[PDB]
């Protein structure tokens, strides 16, 4: 519970250039982007100093870790399934994938392994909807994948 | 793909054509262009551009692109970002200057990752290019380019939310009627339009204006992408004339499977939000912008989706619904009970317990929920939700027909 953005915030001071003149709302986006990397499941200690970094009062932060999807709270399986259920994907029949996946995987849809490798997620629209069932795992992509193809894809990881 | 499919394209050869021009000349000449939004706002794009006019202020102006839309797909602006990135660059150096923006921040779809990095990197091909900067392909006015990752919001999708995602605060839509939409977001003036058009714009400036122009009924200008996703064998992007036939567009999806045939019903023309269709209404198209309208028409997002008759009308649409469940973006107090309402709403129907009455209600909602609205994103998801009750809802009036069965079916 002690977050320290220092060794590769040379990296992250870059970061602060993006805007011009006053304020470092921007650096926000940016840092919150520079934290997940940092540790996954980031917490709110992490925040707090990043707000340093950022010279801006927690809950100004706090009000934008609520609103973007991407930041996460707690902790996900290093492999994270982003599962997409909307619609389109929907229309891909995709859905009965991610119920044989469940299956195969093995914690409810809300859960993630006890091993931890995986952390699934209902996700809605993935912004790939031609290439409808799109997976993407971690900060990865997999298009249209076989139920014995999607065991497989899980697989290779797995290893 | 990198630098020398950049090179080998050959973009920015006009670029150069770019440095003699003739911005005045060049705005006016989308105009000729007339381009209109591509997005589907359809302003003239030359009219927005123009409506820069910027004189003299204190502050710097500037122009971004979107290069993110969710609209659920078709990914066509996902593609057109990674296959000839630079193309899009060109494109964004170009304009840009004819607003006269020192430079450009393009903000990028949340999901995208790998996908985003290309895009920087053929980014910084540039810089290493030397196309322009600093002192800059023979002119002076400077060139800067920023991209920002993204926290992940279809509300990010809002102009007002996307300036604002820039902003990095809470994203909401600024105020309509402040803007003066140039002014002043990340503190100024400030122009925003669709990639296709960031790029595709850059292109027909180094063509003549009316090989582009000419191209389709005068309800439409020029060339869109679109994109089909369906129940049938072909679905992707393809790069068509506008005013084209939606049958013949289905013979070029090789849909599956007929159409009309085997099976129905209808079909979303822009993405998701304009009024869906039906059998009869498909040999209609046509699918010109203007075109649509008329229908009620209204593909806008221009990436079809087909759905199929063998489907509970309820099922498919409530489902959709939900992903503007997800979207509310908290900004009106109302709004909150946009999605509620509808989508709690919406599930009785889909279970088939609710009584005949409530269809109708629904019907209410909606006006009332288009009522007025901070939004816009909101706005056009309801609307969508509309038509949703005349045609298949029509027919899904018996579709609650069926729900009567539920009726039926409770004891
Ligand atoms: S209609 Fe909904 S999504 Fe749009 S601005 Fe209002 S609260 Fe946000
Ligand atoms: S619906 Fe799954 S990506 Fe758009
Ligand atoms: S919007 Fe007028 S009272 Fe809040």
């Amino acid at each position: 519970x002690x977050x320290x953005x220092x060794x590769x915030x040379x990296x992250x001071x870059x970061x602060x250039x993006x805007x011009x003149x006053x304020x470092x709302x921007x650096x926000x986006x940016x840092x919150x982007x520079x934290x997940x990397x940092x540790x996954x499941x980031x917490x709110x200690x992490x925040x707090x100093x990043x707000x340093x970094x950022x010279x801006x009062x927690x809950x100004x932060x706090x009000x934008x870790x609520x609103x973007x999807x991407x930041x996460x709270x707690x902790x996900x399986x290093x492999x994270x399934x982003x599962x997409c259920x909307x619609x389109x994907c929907x229309x891909x029949x995709x859905x009965x994938x991610x119920x044989x996946x469940x299956x195969x995987x093995x914690x409810x849809x809300x859960x993630x392994x006890x091993x931890x490798x995986x952390x699934x997620x209902x996700x809605x629209c993935x912004x790939x909807c031609x290439x409808x069932x799109x997976x993407x795992x971690x900060x990865x992509x997999x298009x249209x994948x076989x139920x014995x193809x999607x065991x497989x894809x899980x697989x290779x990881x797995x290893x | 793909x990198x630098x020398x499919x950049x090179x080998x394209x050959x973009x920015x050869x006009x670029x150069x054509x770019x440095x003699x021009x003739x911005x005045x000349x060049x705005x006016x000449x989308x105009x000729x262009x007339x381009x209109x939004x591509x997005x589907x706002x359809x302003x003239x794009x030359x009219x927005x551009x123009x409506x820069x006019x910027x004189x003299x202020x204190x502050x710097x102006x500037x122009x971004x692109x979107x290069x993110x839309x969710x609209x659920x797909x078709x990914x066509x602006x996902x593609x057109x970002x990674x296959x000839x990135x630079x193309x899009x660059x060109x494109x964004x150096x170009x304009x840009x200057x004819x607003x006269x923006x020192x430079x450009x921040x393009x903000x990028x779809x949340x999901x995208x990752x790998x996908x985003x990095x290309x895009x920087x990197x053929x980014x910084x091909x540039x810089x290493x290019x030397x196309x322009x900067x600093x002192x800059x392909x023979x002119x002076x006015x400077x060139x800067x380019x920023x991209x920002x990752x993204x926290x992940x919001x279809x509300x990010x999708x809002x102009x007002x939310x996307x300036x604002x995602x820039x902003x990095x605060x809470x994203x909401x839509x600024x105020x309509x009627x402040x803007x003066x939409x140039x002014x002043x977001x990340x503190x100024x003036x400030x122009x925003x339009x669709x990639x296709x058009x960031x790029x595709x714009x850059x292109x027909x400036x180094x063509x003549x204006x009316x090989x582009x122009x000419x191209x389709x009924x005068x309800x439409x200008x020029x060339x869109x992408x679109x994109x089909x996703x369906x129940x049938x064998x072909x679905x992707x992007x393809x790069x068509x004339x506008x005013x084209x036939x939606x049958x013949x567009x289905x013979x070029x999806x090789x849909x599956x499977x007929x159409x009309x045939x085997x099976x129905x019903x209808x079909x979303x023309x822009x993405x998701x939000x304009x009024x869906x269709x039906x059998x009869x209404x498909x040999x209609x198209x046509x699918x010109x912008x203007x075109x649509x309208x008329x229908x009620x028409x209204x593909x806008x997002x221009x990436x079809x989706x087909x759905x199929x008759x063998x489907x509970x009308x309820x099922x498919x649409x409530x489902x959709x619904x939900x992903x503007x469940x997800x979207x509310x973006c908290x900004x009106c107090x109302x709004c909150x009970x946009x999605x509620x309402x509808x989508x709690x709403x919406x599930x009785x129907x889909x279970x088939x317990x609710x009584x005949x009455x409530x269809x109708x209600x629904x019907x209410x909602x909606x006006x009332x929920x288009x009522x007025x609205x901070x939004c816009x994103x909101x706005x056009x998801x309801x609307x969508x939700x509309x038509x949703x009750x005349x045609x298949x809802x029509x027919x899904x009036x018996x579709x609650x027909x069926x729900x009567x069965x539920x009726x039926x079916x409770x004891x």
